[PDB]
């Protein structure tokens, strides 16, 4: 996962 | 990686969050809204823009951009802040200043 | 609120 | 985002970008009305950014824009950034926001209100095409  | 100069717009659909813990697991939480896994992601340098849904004539702001995938699968759902659970505090905080 | 002027094609 | 397509300009005037001294577009936002703007808490956003409004053509001079100073950022306190929840940020602008044509304001949900799942919705932004 990643901040968008 | 390609960032556009022009605006971009995808349609996509909600999911709940209990089909949503399928991809993503204890992850998601009452105040998130999963969208997507549909064709399209959000990807890096979406995040904080609109996910609207169209009702009665208006769009209306249902979801934040917020996380999701690494590599923005079309597959996986996105994950955005989910305003309804949020609100609360919008209109307060724009009551109060 | 809600109601672009320039209206949106998807 | 991947495998949208491109948005007829200024036919979703509430949607700003977030960009640093810099000029650079890091996160987006959306104009509630002319003083205020909703983004992601995650995005860090603070009084040294600026909101840009009316965009289309991030690479066009042309486009009449308003780059808006931020005065203060409220960031919901119950956000948390382990897991990325309730991910909120309000930005009180300096000085409002002149709607127009291009600018405009997206309506917000009663907190009772249901959007079911399969109901097809649409997002916006200037994030990466391709990863």
């Amino acid at each position: 996962s990643w901040p968008w | 990686a390609n960032t556009p100069d022009r605006l971009q717009q995808a349609s996509l659909p909600l999911l709940s969050n209990t089909n949503c813990k399928k991809y993503w697991g204890t992850k998601i939480k009452d105040a998130m809204i999963c969208a997507g896994a549909s064709g399209v992601s959000s990807c890096m340098g979406d995040s904080g823009g609109p996910l609207v849904c169209k009702k009665n004539g208006a769009w209306t702001l249902v979801g934040i951009v917020s996380w999701g995938s690494s590599t923005c699968s079309t597959s996986t759902p996105g994950v955005y802040a989910r305003v309804t659970a949020l609100v609360n505090w919008v209109q307060q905080t724009l009551a109060a200043n | 609120c809600g109601v672009p002027a320039i209206q949106p094609v998807l | 985002i991947v495998n949208g397509e491109e948005a007829v300009p200024g036919s979703w005037p509430w949607q700003v970008s977030l960009q640093d001294k810099t000029g650079f577009h890091f996160c987006g936002g959306s104009l509630i009305n002319e003083n205020w703007v909703v983004t992601a808490a995650h995005c860090g956003v603070t009084t040294s950014d600026v909101v840009v409004a009316g965009e289309f053509d991030q690479g066009s001079s042309s486009e009449k824009i308003q780059k808006l100073k931020i005065a203060k950022v409220f960031k919901n306190s119950k956000y948390n950034s382990l897991t990325i929840n309730n991910d909120i940020t309000l930005l009180k602008l300096s000085t409002a926001a002149s709607f127009s044509q291009t600018v405009s304001a997206v309506c917000l949900p009663s907190a009772s209100d249901d959007f079911a799942a399969g109901t097809t919705c649409v997002t916006t932004g200037w994030g990466l095409t391709r990863y």
